[PDB]
C-alpha cells in the first residue's frame, strides 16, 4: 500500500507569508503510460464538507482563487499560496488515487500571535456535588496563544496524575488566542482525606511554570 | 451519439449469421480429415501459433499503449483485442493464402480453448494500472462457444458432404462463392447508413496508430516465429495470417457490459476501426502475395 | 449545478444494523461512481471503498471490508451503506463523494453535506448544573472568573448563555468529549471584581433535546 505523510501538518502566517504544505508519499506514484500524476489537494473548514482544490497536483479547479498553486512529481509535492487570507484557513489532506485511495494526515493552518499571557483558575467542587455522592476540580487556562502546553496536579507533595480530562477551545475569531480546561473528578471518602489540590501549568513563554496552591 | 439502434441490428445479426455459416459450408466442402488428424498426432504449427497469440499480441498490445500515451479505456480495449483468439474472417481469408488449410481448424479450435481459459488470467496479470477491478467475470464464455460451434458445425457438415459427394462439391461451392460475395454489398452498405458519421468521433491519431500497428505487428511477428522455427511456408502464412487477426466482438461485448455507453464515447466504433483496418491490411497482403506468386509462376 | 444529499444524523444502540443513505440527482448517477469516506472527530479523513452504480461493483477498503456494505439503486439514483457491526468507537462523521472512473478514480469533485453516526446506550438523562465560585481565602483580582459545569447529559445538543453575564465578550465554551458513557462541557467567564456584587450574574443551560431549562446563580464562599 502507499501511505501519505505531511511534514509540517501545524503552521501560522499572519498576513502575507507564504505557506508550503509537502507530502512525500511512499512511492513514485506517477503514471508512465499517461502523465496525470494522480493526486488530488483537497481543503476541509471546520464544520464542512471537505472541498477540492487540485486535481493531478497542478491544475487546480475552476473557482478557487488563483493564489492556491501546487508543483510535483513523483514523490515530492508542494502546495504553496501566494497570499494567505483569513477563509484559507481549513486542513488539506493530499489524498492520492494511483493504486487505492488513501488520505494525508493534514495540515491546520492557524493566525500568528506576538506572545501569550495565560491566566490560571482553579475551582473545588460545590456542596451539592458532595452530597451527589461526588467531588470534581476544575482548573482552567485562559488567553494562551501556543497549543504546547503542559498541566500537572500535585495532591499532598505527590503526583498522581489519574482521572483527568482536558478540553481545548476552538481559536475565537475574536483574537488567535484560546484557552483550556482540566477536570478532577474523585469519589467522597477520599476528597477531604488529601486536600491541596495544588495546580502547576508549564508553557513556554514562562521558564517557571505557573503554580497555583489550594487549601480545605 | 447513436440515438437509435433498432435500425434492423437483428436483420443485420441475421444475415451475417446465415453469411458465416454459408460460406463455412463453401469453405469446409473443400478440405480433407486425415491431415488435421496428422496435425492433431504432431503438433508442431498448434503451439507456436498459441504462444505468439498469447504471448506476443498481448505483450504488444501493452507495448502499444505504453508507447503511444493511451488513456485507461483505450488501453484496455487495445489489450482486450490483443488476447483475443484468431477470428472467423481470418479463415476466411486464409483460402487466398491457400496454405495448410487443414491446420486452421485445429487451430481455431486450439486458440478458443486456450482463450477460454486463459482471458482472465492473461488480461488480469497485464492490467496493472487499469481497471483495478477483478474483471474475470465480465469477459463473456458463451460467445465464445457460441462462435466455435458456428465454425465448426458448418465445417463439419463440408467436409462430410465433401467425403461423402465430390462431384457435388464445385457446384455447391462457386455458386456459394456468388452468394457470400454479392451479398457483401447487401450488406456493406448496410453499414454505412448504421455507421452514419464518426470522422470526428473515432478518428483519432494514437488510435489510428495503434489500430494500424496492432495487426500489422501481430502479421509480421507470426511470420518471424514461424520463420525460426523452420516451418513449411504454407504453414507460416496461415500461422500469421491467424495471429494478425483478432475478434472484435468480444471486446465489443466486453466493454459494453463494463463501462456504460456515455463512458465509451468514441471507443464505441473503435472495433469497427480496428476490422476496416485489419480488413485494409489483408487485402493489401492478399495482393502482395498474389503479385509475388504472378511474377513467379 | 450538481448535490449530494445525506440521511441526515442518526444514533443508535451498539447492536448495529444501522443504514445510510446518499442521493445524487444532479446528473447521469450511472456515469460515476461513489466513495464513502469517514472522519472521527479530530482524527482526519479515512477511506472505506466505492461503488460503482452501473454494473453494481463495490471496491473496498482492507479495514472496512468485513463491514462494509455498498448498495445502489437506480431507479432513486441512491447508494446505501450497510455496516452491520458497531462498536462505541464507531461514532464519526460519513461523507459520499461524486467521482469520474474511467479505469481508476480521478478525484472526488463533489461531496456529500456529511451524516454524523452516533453509537452508545443512548438513555438519556436531564443534565445537572453545579456552579464554580472562588473565595477560599484568595485576594481575587482586577477581574474574576466565574462558570457552571454540566454533568450527566446524554446528546449534544446543550447549550449555555450567560443573560446576566458578559454575553459574547470574553466568554469560552470548552466542547464536550465523551468519557464514562456521558460526556460534559464547561463554561468561562469573566467580570471586573467592582462590579460584580452590584449585578448578580446567572447562567442558563438549555437542553432542547429534553424538556428542562434550568438556570442559576451562583453565590461567593
Amino acid at each position: 500500500d502507499i501511505v501519505m505523510t505531511q511534514s509540517p501538518s501545524s503552521l501560522a502566517v499572519s498576513a502575507g507569508e507564504k505557506v508550503t504544505m509537502s507530502c512525500k508519499s511512499s512511492q513514485s506514484l506517477f503514471n508512465s503510460r499517461t502523465r496525470r500524476n494522480y493526486l488530488a489537494w483537497y481543503q476541509q473548514k471546520p464544520g464542512q464538507s471537505p472541498k477540492l482544490l487540485i486535481y493531478w497536483a497542478s491544475t487546480r479547479e475552476s473557482g478557487v482563487p488563483d493564489r492556491f498553486t501546487g508543483s510535483g512529481s513523483g514523490t515530492d509535492f508542494t502546495l504553496t499560496i501566494s497570499s494567505v487570507q483569513a477563509e484559507d484557513l481549513a486542513v488539506y489532506y493530499c489524498k492520492q488515487s494511483y493504486y487505492l485511495l488513501t488520505f494525508g494526515a493534514g495540515t491546520k493552518l492557524e493566525l500568528k500571535r506576538a506572545d501569550a499571557a495565560p491566566t490560571v483558575s482553579i475551582f473545588p467542587p460545590s456542596s451539592e456535588q458532595l452530597t451527589s455522592g461526588g467531588a470534581s476540580v476544575v482548573c482552567f487556562l485562559n488567553n494562551f496563544y501556543p497549543k504546547d502546553i503542559n498541566v500537572k496536579w500535585k495532591i499532598d507533595g505527590s503526583e498522581r496524575q489519574n482521572g483527568v480530562l482536558n478540553s481545548w477551545t476552538d481559536q475565537d475569531s475574536k483574537d488567535s488566542t484560546y484557552s483550556m480546561s482540566s477536570t478532577l473528578t474523585l469519589t467522597k471518602d477520599e476528597y477531604e482525606r488529601h486536600n491541596s489540590y495544588t495546580c502547576e501549568a508549564t508553557h513556554k513563554t514562562s521558564t517557571s511554570p505557573i503554580v497555583k496552591s489550594f487549601n480545605r | 451519439p447513436g440515438f437509435g439502434h433498432r435500425a434492423t441490428d437483428k436483420a443485420l445479426s441475421i444475415i451475417l449469421v446465415l453469411m458465416l455459416l454459408l460460406i463455412m459450408l463453401s469453405l469446409g466442402c473443400t478440405m480433407e480429415f486425415s491431415k488435421i488428424k496428422a496435425h492433431l498426432w504432431k503438433p508442431k504449427g498448434v503451439i507456436v501459433a498459441l504462444v505468439a497469440q498469447f504471448g506476443i499480441m498481448p505483450l504488444a498490445a501493452f507495448l502499444l499503449g505504453k508507447i503511444f500515451h493511451l488513456s485507461n479505456i483505450e488501453a484496455l480495449a487495445i489489450l482486450i483485442c490483443g488476447c483475443s483468439p484468431g477470428g472467423n474472417l481470418s479463415n476466411l481469408f486464409t483460402l487466398a493464402m491457400k496454405g495448410d488449410m487443414n491446420l486452421s481448424i485445429v487451430m481455431t479450435t486450439c486458440s478458443s480453448f486456450s482463450a477460454l481459459g486463459m482471458m482472465p488470467l492473461l488480461l488480469y496479470v497485464y492490467s496493472k494500472g487499469i481497471y483495478d477491478g477483478d474483471l474475470k467475470d465480465k469477459v463473456p464464455y458463451k460467445g465464445i462457444m457460441i462462435s466455435l460451434v458456428i465454425v465448426l458445425i458448418p465445417c463439419t457438415i463440408g467436409i462430410v458432404l465433401k467425403s461423402k459427394r465430390p462431384h457435388y462439391v464445385p457446384y455447391i461451392l462457386k455458386g456459394g462463392m456468388i452468394i457470400t460475395f454479392l451479398l457483401s454489398v447487401a450488406v456493406t452498405a448496410l453499414s454505412v447508413i448504421n455507421v452514419g458519421n464518426s470522422i470526428m468521433f473515432v478518428m483519432t491519431p494514437h488510435l489510428l496508430a495503434t489500430s494500424s500497428l496492432m495487426p500489422f505487428s501481430g502479421f509480421l511477428m507470426g511470420y518471424i516465429l514461424s520463420a525460426l522455427f523452420q516451418l513449411n511456408p504454407s504453414c507460416r502464412r496461415t500461422i500469421s495470417m491467424e495471429t494478425g487477426f483478432a475478434n472484435i466482438q468480444l471486446c465489443s461485448t466486453i466493454l459494453n457490459v463494463t463501462f456504460p455507453p456515455e463512458v465509451i464515447g468514441p471507443l464505441f466504433f473503435f472495433p469497427l476501426l480496428y476490422m476496416i483496418f485489419q480488413l485494409a491490411e489483408g487485402l493489401l497482403i492478399i495482393i502482395i502475395f498474389r503479385c509475388y506468386e504472378k511474377i513467379k509462376p | 449545478e450538481v448535490q449530494l444529499q445525506q440521511s441526515g444524523p442518526e444514533l443508535v444502540k451498539p447492536g448495529a444494523s444501522v443504514k445510510m443513505s446518499c442521493k445524487a440527482s444532479g446528473y447521469t448517477f450511472t456515469s460515476y461512481i461513489i466513495h464513502w469516506v469517514k472522519q472521527k472527530p479530530g482524527q482526519g479523513l479515512e477511506w472505506i471503498g466505492y461503488i460503482n452504480p452501473y454494473n453494481d461493483g463495490t471496491k473496498y477498503n482492507e479495514k472496512f471490508k468485513g463491514k462494509g456494505t455498498l448498495t445502489s439503486d437506480k431507479s432513486s439514483s441512491t447508494a446505501y451503506m450497510e455496516l452491520s457491526s458497531l462498536t462505541s468507537e464507531d461514532s464519526a462523521v460519513y461523507y459520499c463523494a461524486r467521482s469520474y472512473y474511467d479505469g481508476i478514480p480521478h478525484y472526488f469533485d463533489y461531496w456529500g453535506q456529511g451524516t454524523t453516526l452516533t453509537v452508545s446506550s443512548a438513555k438519556t438523562t436531564p443534565p445537572s448544573v453545579y456552579p464554580l465560585a472562588p473565595g477560599c481565602g484568595d485576594t481575587t483580582g482586577s477581574s474574576v472568573t466565574l462558570g457552571c459545569l454540566v454533568k450527566g447529559y446524554f446528546p449534544e445538543s446543550v447549550t449555555v448563555t450567560w443573560n446576566s453575564g458578559s454575553l459574547s465578550s470574553s466568554v469560552h465554551t470548552f466542547p464536550a468529549l465523551l468519557q464514562s458513557g456521558l460526556y460534559t462541557m464547561s463554561s468561562s467567564v469573566t467580570v471586573p471584581s467592582s462590579t460584580w456584587p452590584s449585578q448578580t450574574v446567572t447562567c442558563s443551560v438549555a437542553h432542547p433535546a429534553s424538556s428542562t431549562t434550568v438556570d442559576k446563580k451562583l453565590e461567593p464562599s
